[PDB]
Formats: structure tokens, C-alpha cells, sequence
């Protein structure tokens, strides 16, 4: 999947979004 | 049950990663019949980008089952249609938060929401088109060109570059061109303009989204690397 | 649909990680009302044990959000009662069939199937008492012993000290005497005599079977090991 | 989890076994 993988807003940490990026 | 108490029911259901029970408090939220908050925007987001992934997941292993494989071949088309319809149903359940209460009920100056949404709407449009064949493949596919596209132009007027809903439709849409109209270029373009507009004004980063905006840069950045 | 169709449904399912229709095919299965081959025993074994245990994993969540917080604890507690509620549901599915079909019409000669259910029903019942509380958890501590350890007299008779569902039963059992008894020294004389009795006897591995069996005893030995 | 995490069966493959049990 190619497309946006986390939600935008500061209550999900970085460390989440960077996960799910990876 | 009050409004509080759905939310709260959202944030507890996802953090046990039941993600059906937070799209079902999410949308007993939405058809309170007011507007969404930031944060329940957000949950809602989730809960149903959970929900439709689940499926998605699970249809495209069945796909490629179906692909290497009497009654054997008739059950792994049945469970895949299976799987298709539910799919289709989170979809459409989707689509009508969006269009009867989210979008329809969205303020002239509500333009971070109506890009969010039609975002949304472009998004799960194509979750249709990535299972859809034929006339109704045609019909849905459209339809999501449609949503992007005019969240783009409200998201180019009333948005800076740097916003990580601009930047995350930019994203989007580009992979609706490269994965599902088999249009690299365009794909490209997209995402290749929205980095260029977003480092050319870097200086309108803001100090509760700027993690949000880089990461997503690098996004792009990486579709396009893979791409060219 | 007949019993083959079924039985493809739930291999599909399982890949798909779609354990709720897993559960059911297999549900339907044993519902047929003729007895389980080893491999329809193993797929209804592993849809239930991942349906219970997304529940389990999910009711450790919130019960560890219960314990770290008017409204808010009123939700926090009734949507943990609602997590348990299905949690039960599930034990109870599971246990009415083990009790009304599968331990029902196993024949004499078929002490492996035996076990197995015997086994399971001891599984089951263990994790209605890791939810359980006051007499109702005393019921349920008190028949999974009852099950453990006929499950045990039984394989101690009539099975190799190495065949791997003689050691997960002891793996499970002596689990049961740590976690829920809170005996640590009869959960250790439990796995230890297992692991001795099988390594007593390795010249008894099957071709078939000696990587469960070996694997098993180190899965005993790790416990022992965080145990002593 | 203490438990047996596997399912005793050669069809299941000792990879997905060891990935299981660590
Ligand atoms: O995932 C949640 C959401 F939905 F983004 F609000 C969290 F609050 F955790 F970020
Ligand atoms: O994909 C990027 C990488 F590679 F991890 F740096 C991102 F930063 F976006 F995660
Ligand atoms: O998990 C399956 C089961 F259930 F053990 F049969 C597999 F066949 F894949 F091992
Ligand atoms: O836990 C054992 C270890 F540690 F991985 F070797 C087992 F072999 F059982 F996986």
C-alpha cells in the first residue's frame, strides 16, 4: 500500500505513524 | 448513552483493536446530526480504515488464491465474492456518513473538513474501484476522480502547501492515478508537484502539524522514487 | 454445501485471517454429528483458539485500563463486561461441542482424540477462569482440573511419553497450575516430569511428529526455567 | 501466554511454529 498509512492528528505518537510507514 | 460516552467507547474499542465496535460508536456519533470535532474526525478515520482494510487484506489473499487455483474453484469464487460484499457494504456505509451528513452538512468555511471529507469520499470510491469490474468499476472510478479532484481545488485555494491534509490528498491521489487509472505521469506529476509546492514553502510548517507534514513529504518522496 | 466444501472453507478463512467464519465452518463441521479427522480436529482447534483469543487479548486491554482509571469507569467497566460477555460465549460454543459431540461419540480405542478433547475442554475452561470471579470462578477452576486431569490419567496410559499431544497437555496443564491454582511448585513437578519422561524416552520420536515433540519440551523448559 | 501457542500438525510449517512460540 502506497497511500496515506496513519491518522493526521498529534494524539497518535510518531512512533506510531513511523510504524506504520515502514 | 451520550455523545461523551461514544467517543470514549471509540477510543477504548480501538485501543483493543476492535475496530468494528469503533466504526459502530463513530457512526452513532455521526447520525447524532452535528458536526465532528478534529479528534472525532479522526477516530472515525480510523475505525473505518480498519474496518475496510481488514477486508482488503483478506480479498486480495483470497485473489491470488483464486488466481493459482469443480467445487474447490466454486468455493474460493463464492468466499471471495463473500468477502467482496462486505467489502462494498463498508464502503457504502462510508459514503453515506460522508454525503448525508458530513459533506452535506459542512459550513462555507469549513475547508480543512470538506477537503478531509472528500478526500474520504475520493478514498473509499476507490477501495469500490480496487474490487469493482466492468460498467460498476467505470461508475465508481469516476466517481472518486470526481472527489479528489474537487478536494484538490478547494485544498489549492484555501490551504497552505504545507498542510498535512493537502499533502495526504496529494498522496491519494496520486496513487488513484498510478494504481488505479494506469497513469504513471499523472501519478507523478501529482505527487512530484505537491513536494515541490510544500518545500517551496516551508516556511508555513506550523508548530502542531510540522511531524505530520515532513513525514508525509517523505511519502511522496518515496512513491516517487519507486515510481521513476 | 457438503462436509468437503466446509472444510475448504475454513483452510480459506484461515489464510484470509478470517477466524470468526473459520469457527463456523468448523462449527458446521462437528455439527454433521460424525467424528473429526486430525486435520478438521486441528483447523476447529485453531479457529476457536484465535477467536478466543483476540477476545483475551482485547479483555487484557481494557481490564488494565480499568485498573489505571463517573461516566468514563461506568463505560470502561461495561464495555470490559461486554468483551467478557463474548469471551464466554465463545468457551461455552466451544465446550458444547467438545461435551455434546466430540468427547460424546469418541470411540474406546481412540485415545488420542480423547486427550485432544479432553485437552481442550481443560483450555477452554481456563480461560473463563482467567475472567471468572467468586463461585462461578471456582466452578470453572474446578472443571478444568477435572478435565486436565483426566486428559493426563488417560495419556499417561495410553500414549508415548514424547508424542506431542501428551506434552502440551502437560505444557497447558502445568500453565493452569501456575497461573490459575497459583502453584507454582505442582506447575513445575508437572512440566518437569513431562520434559524428564520424554527425554527418558527420545528412541520413542516419530517421523512423523519429532519436531512437535522436541519443540514442545523446550516450550516446557522455558517455563521452567522463568519458573525456578 | 505460557500456553501451547501452535498448532500440533505437520501441515503447519515449523517456521510459522517458531514464530509462535518467541
Ligand atoms: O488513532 C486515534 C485517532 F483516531 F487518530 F484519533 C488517536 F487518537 F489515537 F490518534
Ligand atoms: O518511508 C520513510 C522512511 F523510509 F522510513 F524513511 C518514512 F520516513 F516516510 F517512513
Ligand atoms: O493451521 C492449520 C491447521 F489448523 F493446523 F490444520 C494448518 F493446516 F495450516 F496447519
Ligand atoms: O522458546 C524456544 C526458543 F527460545 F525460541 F528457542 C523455542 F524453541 F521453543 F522457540
Amino acid at each position: 500500500d502506497l497511500s496515506l498509512p496513519f491518522p493526521v492528528c498529534e494524539s497518535c505518537p510518531l512512533y506510531k505513524k513511523l510504524r506504520l510507514s515502514t | 448513552v451520550d455523545r461523551e460516552q461514544l467517543v470514549q467507547k471509540a477510543r477504548l474499542a480501538e485501543q483493543a483493536e476492535r475496530y468494528d465496535d469503533m466504526a459502530a460508536a463513530m457512526k452513532n456519533v455521526t447520525e447524532l446530526n452535528e458536526p465532528l470535532s478534529n479528534e472525532e474526525r479522526n477516530l472515525l478515520s480510523v475505525a473505518y480504515k480498519n474496518v475496510v482494510g481488514a477486508r482488503r487484506s483478506s480479498w486480495r489473499v483470497i485473489s491470488s488464491i483464486e488466481q493459482k487455483t469443480e467445487k474447490k474453484i466454486e468455493m474460493v469464487r463464492a468466499y471471495r465474492e463473500k468477502i467482496e460484499k462486505e467489502l462494498e457494504a463498508v464502503c457504502q456505509d462510508v459514503l453515506s456518513l460522508l454525503d448525508n451528513y458530513l459533506i452535506k452538512n459542512c459550513s462555507e468555511t469549513q475547508y480543512e473538513s470538506k477537503v478531509f471529507y472528500l478526500k474520504m469520499k475520493g478514498d473509499y470510491y476507490r477501495y469500490l474501484a480496487e474490487v469493482a469490474t466492468g460498467e460498476k468499476r467505470a461508475t465508481v472510478v469516476e466517481s472518486s476522480e470526481k472527489a479528489y479532484s474537487e478536494a484538490h481545488e478547494i485544498s489549492k485555494e484555501h490551504m497552505q502547501p504545507t498542510h498535512p491534509i493537502r499533502l495526504g490528498l496529494a498522496l491519494n491521489y496520486s496513487v488513484f492515478y498510478y494504481e488505479i487509472q494506469n497513469a504513471p505521469e499523472q501519478a507523478c506529476h501529482l505527487a512530484k508537484t505537491a513536494f515541490d509546492d510544500a518545500i517551496a514553502e516551508l516556511d508555513t510548517l506550523n508548530e502542531d502539524s510540522y511531524k505530520d507534514s515532513t513525514l508525509i513529504m517523505q511519502l511522496l518522496r518515496d512513491n516517487l522514487t519507486l515510481w521513476t
